[PDB]
């Protein structure tokens, strides 16, 4: 029910150790999400997916295959 | 034409439902709705004097008594002021600074090819597609973005006859066998020619060199 | 970025006192929107952040066998012995870099070590991707093949690196050798990020020195005021007082807001060279640095961002 962070005194959240995109922050690492009996949840940021590559020197890694896709920025004029 | 035409139709499908990927275009509106009710709230502030009223304090008090009370009601308006068109100053720079940035990519992405990376939007640029909006403008970016992967079998330089054969446009890859000339975009195996490689020093020199025999077409065009 | 503050209206107007917190009704929304302004500085702090230091969202990880053309990348890279997870330039980049009235210090919302740990994922996939981690998917490309296609770019064919290759290790790692030289002797090279501590700090120092000046006040002190004079002469005497002391809030406020549009452009101008220099190759003069362009090295930086650029002279 309390839960101490770099920022300050917590109260009122669950610290879990699930760790995944979260949508109000709060400081120091520590961010605040609201998921399902439900409650807000707090824990430590996640930076992605893992991915490790594979090295060596005789491999090379040639793609097949493209997709088109379309994407939007919008600027203020 | 498959690929193209269902992603124009995702776009329409984001923004008549989404509506938070224009908000960046509100928040142009929504600065300048707290901007335009700042002044009208300051209106009812007393300022220190006993009422806001002009009509309040000069025909209620003498006229040596108004004009201390009307001088700190003109000059707590005239701060409300020096805050209002200051801050239009500086929200207009943060316009400005984004309208030359519009400008840049309408000039670059939209008129011609540019091969600038996540500028023109994410991945490899074809082109650009831009669109009105109030207040702004929305641009559409069509991208070249692979997808699938395929691990191969590659080495520096081809070993034939004592001098090093260097791939001019192109890799060198192979599927175990038979060593091939692809393309870093795409695969498209082909036979190494000698127009497809070029011949410089020998083959000590060169660390993880192969040996293959690279095929000439003037060969089998002696008999012929 | 910058150093996040937060100014509070009671504890620095008011000198804890009844009379004072009672007169503020009158003045009303003066310090309300000054404290939302502040907080607007705020928001765009932490998008600095977002948009600078994480162009990807996808994380990369060093293999553990370690053999990449004949060089030393070793300083790059983070060091798996420590807890905390640095470089060995980076240890040298965080240590050049150096009682409440009412005014706290946000903290940030991104550390430094999650800083770090987007900077090893963007150098491990410059070196074991190649140019293809921020414009797709990563493939596997060799270090051997990496160089032979980023000297197509500026006109030079295959023949200069497969043969030089053991005199470019040479020229290279002697030369990356004198970056951790300098950086360690002499602390003036960090010092325009040294300036974002210092402007902030005489931007502090300026706020708190206000309260004992009298500002055309008799007494700065607003108890003597209310124990000693009448109070119909009271009101005109603690009104001086908040009313200028508003006057270098409104000061504050303002010079923060010109140094957020300058830290602004900085960083718009580090997010393009994070997302043209360090995730492909440019062909530009004295943008990716001086002469030809070849890689970038983006490493960890208090405040900001420390470039290391790869030339070709």
């Amino acid at each position: 029910n309390v839960f101490q962070t770099r920022a300050g005194c917590l109260i009122g959240a669950e610290y879990v150790n699930n760790s995944y995109e979260c949508d109000i922050p709060i400081g120091a690492g520590i961010c605040a999400s609201y998921q399902t009996s439900q409650s807000i949840i707090a824990y430590t940021m996640s930076l992605g997916a893992e991915n490790s590559v594979a090295y060596s020197n005789n491999s090379i890694a040639i793609p097949t295959n493209f997709t088109i896709s379309v994407t939007t920025e919008i600027l203020p004029v | 034409a498959n690929q193209f035409n269902s992603a124009i139709g995702k776009i329409q499908d984001s923004l008549s439902s989404t509506a938070s990927a224009l908000g960046k275009l509100q928040d142009v509106v929504n600065h300048n709705a707290q901007a335009l009710n700042t002044l009208v709230k300051q209106l009812s502030s007393k300022f220190g004097a006993i009422s806001s009223v002009l009509n309040d304090i000069f025909s209620r008090l003498d006229p040596p008594e108004a004009e201390v009370q009307i001088d700190r009601l003109i000059t707590g308006r005239l701060q409300s002021l020096q805050t209002y068109v200051t801050q239009q100053l500086i929200r207009a720079a943060e316009i400005r600074a984004s309208a030359n940035l519009a400008a840049t990519k309408m000039s670059e992405c939209v008129l011609g090819q540019s091969k600038r990376v996540d500028f023109c939007g994410k991945g490899y640029h074809l082109m650009s597609f831009p669109q009105s909006a109030p207040h702004g403008v929305v641009f559409l970016h069509v991208t070249y973005v692979p997808a699938q992967e395929k691990n191969f079998t590659t080495a520096p330089a081809i070993c034939h006859d004592g001098k090093a054969h260097f791939p001019r446009e192109g890799v060198f890859v192979s599927n175990g066998t038979h060593w091939f000339v692809t393309q870093r975009n795409f695969y498209e195996p082909q036979i190494i020619t000698t127009d497809n490689t070029f011949v410089s020093g020998n083959c000590d020199v060169v660390i993880g060199i192969v040996n293959n025999t690279v095929y000439d077409p003037l060969q089998p065009e002696l008999d012929s | 970025s910058m150093t996040k503050t937060s100014v509070d209206c009671t504890m620095y107007i008011c000198g804890d006192s009844t009379e004072c917190s009672n007169l503020l009704l009158q003045y009303g929304s003066f310090c309300t929107q000054l404290k939302r302004a502040l907080t607007g500085i705020a928001v765009e702090q932490d998008k600095n952040t977002q948009e600078v230091f994480a162009q990807v969202k996808q994380i990369y990880k060093t293999p553990p066998i370690k053999y990449f053309g004949g060089f030393n990348f070793s300083q790059i890279l983070p060091d798996p012995s420590k807890p905390s997870k640095r470089s060995f330039i980076e240890d040298l980049l965080f240590n050049k870099v150096t009682k409440f009235k009412g005014l706290t210090v946000l903290p940030p919302l991104l550390t430094d070590e999650m800083i770090a740990q987007y900077t090893s994922a963007l150098l491990a996939g410059t070196i074991t991707s190649g140019w293809t981690f921020g414009a797709g998917a990563a493939l596997q490309i060799p270090f051997a093949m990496q160089m032979a296609y980023r000297f197509n770019g500026i006109g030079v064919t295959q023949n200069v690196l497969y043969e030089n290759q053991k005199l470019i290790a040479n020229q290279f790692n002697s030369a990356i050798g004198k970056i951790q030289d300098s950086l360690s002797s002499t602390a003036s090279a960090l010092g325009k990020l040294q300036d974002v501590v210092n402007h902030n700090a005489q931007a502090l120092n300026t706020l708190v020195k206000q309260l004992s000046s009298k500002f055309g006040a008799i007494s700065s002190v607003l108890n003597d005021i209310f124990s000693r004079l009448d109070p119909p002469e009271a009101e005109v005497q603690i009104d001086r007082l908040i009313t200028g002391r508003l006057q270098s809030l409104q000061t504050y406020v303002t010079q923060q807001l010109i140094r957020a549009a300058e830290i602004r452009a900085s960083a718009n101008l580090a997010a393009t060279k994070m997302s043209e220099c360090v995730l492909g190759q440019s062909k530009r003069v004295d943008f990716c640095g001086k002469g030809y362009h070849l890689m970038s090295f983006p490493q960890s930086a208090p405040h900001g961002v420390v470039f290391l650029h790869v030339t070709y002279v």
